[PDB]
RNA sequence: UAAAUCGAGAG
DNA sequence: CTACCGATAAGCAGATCTCTCGATTGCGTATGA
């Protein structure tokens, strides 16, 4: 149900709104209408690093080869 | 189209020589060099007309508009 | 897009393209390639394909280039690992090359693209359609004659003769090198003995020749025809001059040269016609 | 939504999962489960090394529901894979030597001076 | 052991006498294998040919009369069923009779076209299924090439062929027209079916959407026609599907497609999408953002029947949705008529997999773990065959054909006429008006 | 266009020592060791790199051209003025390289000693996705041969894989020609026309 | 050991980490064929309508053995499960729909 | 040179002679100090950690070595830190809000001294949604600052705007000069190279650089600040 | 033009009395300039001579598709062969005579027959 | 005898 | 506080040697027969 900063249904699939934009206390599925609450979630890590064809430098040319 | 009458380089007469040369090729088992030996061509001058004619005027004859197909 | 790129090999006759504005661009075919004008029957091909050990594409769960993924002339098929892919490729190309499943046609192109580290995209993507582009190469196990097309081509090792087949590395093997070129670039005499911008010349220059166009004048209405009166075969030509039956158009005539700067009037490119052998018939046409 | 010449289910068989582990192989068309890697069946041979969810009759043997413990995934997914005999490259025999331009033999003296 | 021959004498036999089977080289008539497979696998070959496919795929045109059925009443289906050319006839007048055979020879004397007329059959309904009135129209001379299947010449000998002044060993796939040879020129293209990841620039620089990256493919229909299906990138982290039906091109969001042409949630595209690869953050991320905009900018899109009718509705008069199809119908045929043609009608879920793949490889192209295929290397290329180009335009004429009756019909409307969809006399006087010189 | 049997022997033995250029260049290029043996696979990762980027492809291309540019230069310098069959004046090709009648030395030694390296806009040939130059030639190739350079003269003819190399590289000059002939007029027009 | 012709499992796919409560059950639809004989999944749920479907395109080439195995004794028993493209669909919002043809 | 006049060339450069007792040392050092350097050089990548728990934003930009780039490119830690503090943040805080308005439409973290305290205190004060701030002035390693966001605004990539910023960012860099290649003398002629026109920026460096013979690319820069006299030498030079 | 794309134009018609004659009374139809090969290097057209030269003189035609010779059977050499032993010079020379002057020229001219 | 567009082109 | 002055960003405007052959030339329509 949970990979990521997304939150599934368990019953049909859709995406369930983010936390942060729903009034609170619960989640609201907008196909089964089946409800989840706000807790067994609550950090929503991600951990992202830029390509190595970000930044070409000269320094990371002599890293290389 | 038809074999030339004489030697384009040198001038000697070889266009009585194709019927004798297809002549010796089928009813001989003549080989093209000693064939044209036996023409009398003796230089290659003479002998690469009649060695490498083609002989176009016979596929040209079969399309005649004055008689029945 | 005018540069001749290595992936043309034996389909787009490096030596056949005009000078000019079109250079590059209308090039012409291989004398040997053919191009599939029906379609093959693909039917069985996945029920051999699931057999083979693929997962059907209906539950999967698998994407991306971390799997391979088998196609079929654009649709997917199944999901399979990546060195089992290379193994599926090799046994379908080796049923296909041999003659006994009905299902694999010789004309199907199966290309297989390995995975790499930034390379093209991996899959297994197998072609059976109108439109491709096919050359027939000769399949090292069992000596028979294979087809492939271009992109089953580039990914794979095509020995050009015989003698240059190496251990472990050559899969096929071309019948003769000479059938990557056209047809008026398989008739240039010794064509490995010139500079590549003179056999340019060469072949835009034999569309060119004042020869005979057919045989049937009598009963056409051309507005503007050039005949050539006498015309002779070669003394020297390639093996294929009487492959195609050229010698029905023969094109120009057998003249002896003479390389020799004597008269003066020929520096740059200029000729000199002997007179005797002009008046006497030499070249003349209608 | 149920289409026409389409029959339904009138009874089926207890499975007894508890008895264990459950497995799924992925057996070809052509195999015919009789008298069951490189294992061979049958005359030809094959290489064999939650995707899908389970399902199984309920008590009244006439409903499904999904097999689990007190879900359940299967231990191991067998997909049989055929193989083919591919056969070796007889180097000596597709790598010929190169051959010789084949001289015309007979080839006999035809240059004379003039008048000789 | 002479390295070549002149084969002098054979060639003076052959000179002498043609062949009487068999052309005497296999590989000259190989060379124009192209032109010659292609039409006549245009017309002949499985399902009736090509050309059945393209009449099949046509489909039919309506238009409503004057009777007030809810609608405006007499539901006029007009549609071709079969398409037949016949190899070239003379009329020699009107003696009429017996029709000879025309031959190329006096074609080409002639200084005109070689052309054998074209016969197609209507299927004039009207009310679906009430009035069935089938009348076959020849719409002029369609021209055929030489050595085809619909050519005098097509399997005759040498000796025949040179009996018929033609050529000894005539190998010709061109077509005469005016008494001037003319030859539908090779082209080369996309390769087909196969999504080829797309790094161009021109995208960006005056495109709507905003990248140079994207995924491009050319489906062809079974019959032989192509539609390009451009898979777009946007830099703030969404695609968008592009196609063109008209000499313009539309742009769609690839959420309302992927869940309009099969019915799926949300779960089974992040599912597809990301195969076990739920660790790769710049995909996770990526996927959020597009799924995430989707249900924004259409929250109200909540069904698989609510985004086909949504598709339906916006798509109305560009596709030419006449009142009597439903918007969820008229969103069916649009889907079905642009996205992945090459999969066919009633191949939803191929269609599914097949963009979802396409989605999966633009994000790994936009990740840097793919390389952009050369749209000019032969590695992704393939050859229209110049007879597959005949079929494409054959099945726009009759298309254009068929919009001129219905045109036909709507100014018939327009102004104050009987408007009477049973009349014989009737279906005369507007098939006849119509300017129908298919073969000119 | 002949040569004595013992300019031909040193021919072939300069082009013996032409085996190892192309592997000795990108085994430099590389920044490994040499005596690396061709098919060291941290060897071929390193050439899949230096093809994948553009830069680096550029680099091992110089370098290489430069090595058997070198080897070419000796094969020049011991053959072509005292190894032929016929010497100066006799020599015709000779007679009109060296009086500037017609041609040049280079020329010369095309067609006598060595075709040398092929460059169609300086670099070495294009490659294929997968790393081959030529469909007849393993993928990641370590080989002089297989990188655009060509061992033969247009006396004694060229392999398939050379001719393919040298077509593409008269098709480049082809292009170039149309190009050079087309870009001036405007420059010499508003020049012309300011200045008359 | 032994072979059932007679279905006895079935197995669907619907996505990872599916979850009902116990009470949801399905149905099965059975064609009338000879061979290749293909199975449809029908569910019931409060709120969700769950159906169920098979290709005939790929289920006919190829077959899927599930079967139990003692850890120390050989003994196996094979059987028949029909794999399904399984989804799951709103009950409420299935029939929702529109105006045809809009002003 | 002659049909356009552009002011704007391709690739305009100037020659800077040098005096004959500048060997290659303290001349090469020279050519390091005068080039450009951006943000982007420095950085060997950054790991951006996101929560929800609002929506935070921890940027962990990963440090070349201090060994290698300070002598590499002559850039200081003091010298990141203040440019990183007065540069990079502000132009990230930028390119953010202008991407939420138009979507409308390691260790040693506990220990921070009193100066470090600070640092942190006021860069918060300088700038909007900055929480926690530090810097490796140890070793020139790492730099952290967390992004503290509204929990209204949507999802952000944080990598490709971060991107752009790190490549747009200038540490060190006098105006219209992209690079200094000191290339091979041509005849004795010790001559440095720059990679864009600017006369006054070496005019102040008078010990390395002989300002006697700057010749440069340019035309309409040497006509503007050389007159019209200089401008026909340099255009005959050129055209040469 | 010859089959090695060698344009030209015939610059003058040369009486055959001014043509220069050969020792068995050939001559020639068709002169090229020697200068254009070096630039050129179609080294096919001279290889191309020779080989129908010795055709013309056996009677017998010699295939010309690329890639049948090699570095070790040299098509100038395996025709030379040939040429040697129908009788004339191994390295398609020829002796030959200038039409006016009358006199040998002084070194023997290459002739051939190409198409 | 016109005028425009397309193709083949030559230097 | 508000008028005046420049500093970008988008659009507007215009550029990227002679000659010879061949081929070709629109649909829509609407009323007098
Ligand atoms: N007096 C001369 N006349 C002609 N060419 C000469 C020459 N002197 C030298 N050459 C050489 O001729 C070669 C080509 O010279 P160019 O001026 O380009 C005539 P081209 O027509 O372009 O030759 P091409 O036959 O290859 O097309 C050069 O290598 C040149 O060195
Ligand atoms: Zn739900
Ligand atoms: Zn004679």
């Amino acid at each position: 149900s949970v990979v990521g900063s997304l939150i599934f249904c368990l019953d049909c699939g859709d995406l369930l709104e983010n936390p942060n934009a729903v009034l609170g206390s619960n989640v609201e599925c907008s196909q089964c209408k089946a409800i989840y609450p706000k807790s067994q979630f609550s950090n929503l890590k991600v951990v992202t690093t830029t390509a190595d064809d970000a930044f070409p430098s000269s320094l990371r040319a002599k890293k290389s080869v | 189209m038809i074999v030339p009458v004489r030697c384009f380089s040198c001038g000697k007469v070889v266009g009585d020589k194709w019927e004798s040369y297809l002549n010796l090729l089928q009813e001989d088992e003549l080989d093209e060099g000693t064939a044209l030996s036996r023409l009398g061509l003796k230089r290659y001058c003479c002998r690469r007309m009649i060695l490498t004619h083609v002989d176009l005027i016979e596929k040209f004859l079969r399309y005649n508009p004055l008689e029945k197909r | 897009v005018r540069k001749l790129l290595p992936e043309s090999w034996g389909f787009l006759c490096p030596v056949h393209t005009p000078d000019g504005s079109p250079c590059g661009l209308l090039n012409h075919f291989a004398h040997k390639c053919r191009i599939s004008t029906q379609q093959s029957d693909v039917s069985r091909i996945p029920s051999i394909l699931y057999s083979l050990g693929v997962a059907p594409a209906s539950h999967t769960f698998a994407a991306g280039p971390s799997l391979c993924c088998v196609q079929i002339d654009g649709k997917i098929i199944g999901w399979v690992s990546h060195e089992q892919g290379k193994i599926i490729a090799d046994t379908l190309r080796y049923w296909k090359v041999e003659g006994k499943t009905p299902g694999l046609p010789i004309d199907l192109e199966i290309g297989y693209v390995p995975p790499s580290t930034r390379g093209q995209y991996p899959g297994l993507y197998l072609f059976g359609g109108h439109s491709r582009m096919l050359r027939p190469v000769r399949y090292l196990p069992l000596d028979k004659e294979d087809i492939v097309g271009p992109f089953e081509q580039v990914y794979m090792n095509i020995a050009v003769t015989p003698q240059e087949i190496q251990n472990n590395v050559h899969t096929h093997v071309e019948f003769t090198p000479t059938n990557i070129l056209s047809i008026l670039a398989n008739l240039t005499p010794f064509s490995d003995f010139n500079q590549s911008p003179r056999n340019m010349y060469q072949c835009q220059m034999g569309k060119q020749t004042m020869g005979t166009p057919g045989v049937a004048l009598c009963h056409r209405s051309d507005n503007k025809l050039y005949r050539l009166q006498t015309g002779q075969t070669p003394i020297v030509k390639a093996n294929l001059y009487d492959d195609y039956g050229m010698d029905n158009f023969p094109n120009g005539f057998n003249a002896v040269v003479a390389v020799i700067s004597y008269t003066g009037y020929d520096m740059d490119d200029a000729m000199i016609i002997n007179k005797s052998a002009d008046e006497r018939g030499f070249g003349y046409g209608t | 939504s149920i289409p026409d010449g389409f029959k339904k289910c009138k009874h089926l068989k207890n499975f007894p999962l508890n008895g264990q582990q459950v497995w799924l192989i992925k057996f070809p068309s052509n195999v015919d489960i009789s008298k069951l890697t490189t294992m061979t069946i049958d005359k030809h041979d094959y290489k064999i090394m939650s995707n899908m969810t389970l399902l199984v009759p309920s008590e009244s043997k006439e409903s499904l529901k999904i097999a689990s413990t007190a879900p359940l995934q299967f231990d191991k997914v067998f997909s049989v894979s055929e193989t083919a005999k591919i056969p070796a490259i007889d180097y000596s025999k597709v790598r010929v030597p190169r051959k010789d331009v084949p001289k015309v033999e007979g080839l006999k003296l035809e240059h004379f001076a003039t008048g000789y | 052991a002479r390295t070549a021959d002149f084969r002098t004498l054979e060639r003076e036999s052959r000179f002498i006498n043609p062949p009487k089977d068999k052309s005497a080289f296999p590989l000259l008539q190989e060379a124009v294998q192209p032109h010659i497979g292609s039409f006549n696998a245009l017309t002949e070959g499985p399902d009736g040919g090509l050309l059945n496919l393209g009449v099949k795929d046509i489909g039919e045109k309506v238009i409503f009369d004057g009777k007030p059925s809810g609608y405006l009443g007499n539901k006029l289906s007009v549609s071709v069923e079969q398409v037949s050319i016949a190899k070239p006839m003379s009329n020699d007048g009107v003696s009429s009779a017996v029709e000879r055979k025309v031959y190329p020879s006096e074609s080409r004397q002639r200084l005109t076209s070689y052309r054998g007329k074209l016969l197609l059959k209507l299927k004039w309904s009207v009310n679906n299924g009430e009035e069935n009135l089938f009348e076959v129209r020849d719409c002029g001379g369609l021209p055929v090439m030489l050595q085809s299947n619909r050519c005098h010449l097509n399997k005759m000998s040498p000796y025949e062929l040179v009996q018929h002044k033609e050529e000894s060993d005539e190998i010709g796939g061109y077509f005469i027209v005016n008494g001037i040879e003319k030859l539908i020129r090779m082209l080369i293209v996309q390769r087909r079916n196969h999504p080829m990841a797309i790094i161009r620039p021109s995208f960006a620089n005056r495109g709507a959407s905003y990248s140079h990256y994207g995924i491009q493919i050319r489906s062809v229909r079974p019959d032989q026609t192509s539609q390009t299906n451009v898979l777009h990138y946007l830099n703030d982290g969404q695609v968008t599907f592009r196609f063109s039906w008209r000499k313009n091109e539309y742009l769609v969001p690839v959420v309302m497609i992927l869940k309009a042409l099969c019915h799926t949630s949300d779960r089974e595209i992040f599912d597809g999408i990301i195969g076990n690869d739920v660790k790769d953050s710049f995909l996770t991320d990526r996927l959020e953002l597009l799924l995430r905009g989707f249900k924004k900018r259409y929250p109200h899109l909540q069904n698989r029947t609510q985004v086909l009718q949504y598709l339906g509705d916006k798509f109305r008069v560009v596709f030419q949705a006449s009142p009597d199809q439903s918007d969820l119908e008229v969103g069916q045929e649009v889907l079905d008529r642009i996205v992945l043609v090459h999969l066919g009608k009633d191949g939803s879920q191929d269609k599914f997999r097949m963009l979802l793949f396409m989605i999966r490889k633009l994000y790994s192209l936009v990740a840097g773990e793919c390389s952009p295929d050369n749209p000019d290397a032969t590695q992704h290329q393939e050859v229209l065959l110049g007879g597959f180009l005949y079929g494409m335009i054959l099945k726009e004429k009759i298309d254009e054909y068929l919009q001129n009756i219905i045109a036909q019909v709507r100014m018939d409307i327009n102004r104050g006429m009987a408007i009477n969809f049973k009349d014989k006399r009737y279906m005369s006087r507007v098939l006849m008006r119509v300017n129908e010189n298919i073969g000119s | 266009l002949r040569l004595t049997a013992e300019g031909n022997k040193w021919r072939t033995d300069i082009l013996k020592t032409s085996v190892d250029t192309g592997r000795e260049a990108a085994a430099e290029v590389t920044n490994l060791d040499k005596d690396t043996p061709a098919d060291d696979p941290e060897l071929l990762k390193r050439l899949q790199e230096i093809l994948r980027d553009n830069n680096k492809s550029g680099i091992l291309d110089a370098v290489t051209s430069s090595k058997v540019n070198a080897i070419t230069s000796q094969v020049v310098s011991k053959c072509v003025p005292d190894g032929t069959m016929k010497k100066f004046p006799c020599n015709s090709m000779q007679a009109m390289a060296l009086s500037g009648a017609k041609g040049s030395n280079v020329n010369v030694s095309q067609i006598m000693c060595l075709l040398g390296q092929q460059a169609l806009e300086g670099r070495r040939v294009p490659v294929m996705v997968s790393g081959k130059t030529l469909p007849s030639f393993k993928p990641y190739e370590t080989d002089a041969m297989a990188g655009g350079y060509v061992k033969g003269r247009f006396y004694s003819g060229i392999k398939p894989q050379e001719y393919y190399f040298h077509c593409m590289a008269g098709r480049e000059g082809l292009i170039d020609t149309a190009v050079k002939t087309s870009r001036s007029g405007y420059l010499q027009r508003c020049l012309t026309k300011q200045l008359e | 050991e032994s072979v059932q012709d007679q279905p006895s499992v079935a197995v669907g796919s619907f996505f990872k980490g599916f979850r009902a409560p116990s009470d949801t059950t399905f149905d099965l639809y059975k064609k009338k064929k000879s061979e290749k004989d293909e199975f449809v999944l029908h569910g019931e749920n409060e709120r969700l309508e769950y159906e169920g479907y098979t290709d005939s395109s790929s289920q006919a080439s190829n077959q899927y053995v599930v079967g139990l195995f003692n850890p120390e004794k050989k003994s196996i028993q094979l059987y028949k499960a029909p794999v399904l493209v399984s989804k799951v669909v709103s009950k409420s919002s299935k029939n929702l729909r529109g105006p045809k043809i809009k002003s | 040179i002659v049909m356009t006049a552009s002011a704007a060339i391709k690739t305009p450069q100037m020659t800077l002679p040098i005096w004959n007792d500048v060997s290659d040392e303290q001349a090469d050092t020279f050519c390091k100090s005068i080039s450009k350097v951006l943000l982007s050089e420095v950085i060997d990548k950054v790991i951006v950690t996101e929560t929800t728990g609002a929506r935070s934003y921890v940027i962990h930009m990963r440090f070349f070595d201090n060994n290698e780039y300070s002598e590499e490119y002559d850039v200081s830690k003091e010298e990141l830190q203040n440019v990183i503090s007065n540069q990079f943040i502000h132009l990230l805080e930028a390119a953010i809000v202008k991407e939420i308005k138009k979507q409308k439409r390691v260790e040693a973290n506990n220990n921070m001294n009193k100066v470090q305290r600070d640092r942190q205190s006021a860069i918060i004060s300088h700038h909007r949604f900055i929480t926690k701030y530090n810097f490796d002035d140890e070793s020139g390693k790492w730099c952290e600052f967390k992004l503290e966001l509204a929990a209204d605004t949507e999802k952000l990539l944080m990598v490709n705007i971060v991107e752009e910023i790190c490549r747009k960012s200038i540490i060190r860099q006098i105006p219209h000069i992209d690079r200094c290649v000191h290339p091979e003398p041509e005849n004795g002629k010790r001559v440095l190279v720059t990679e864009g026109v600017n006369f006054q920026a070496m005019w102040d460096q008078e010990a390395f650089i002989d300002v006697d013979g700057i010749t440069s690319n340019d035309v309409a820069a040497v006509l503007k600040t050389y007159g019209v006299e200089a401008a026909r030498n340099t255009i005959v030079n050129e055209i040469n | 033009s010859s089959r090695h794309g060698q344009k030209g134009v015939c610059s003058r018609k040369w009486p055959t009395i001014d043509m220069p004659f050969s020792e068995t009374g050939i001559q020639p139809d068709i002169i090229i300039n020697p200068h254009a090969f070096p630039s050129r290097m179609t080294i096919g057209m001279f290889v191309e001579s020779l080989a129908g030269k010795a055709g013309a003189l056996h009677g017998i035609a010699q295939d010309s598709t690329p890639w049948i010779f090699n570095e070790d059977d040299t098509p100038a050499d395996y025709f030379g062969e040939q040429l040697a032993k129908a009788g004339y010079n191994y390295h398609g020379n020829e002796p030959m005579y200038s039409g006016a002057t009358g006199e040998e020229l002084r070194a023997d001219i290459y002739v051939g027959v190409v198409y």
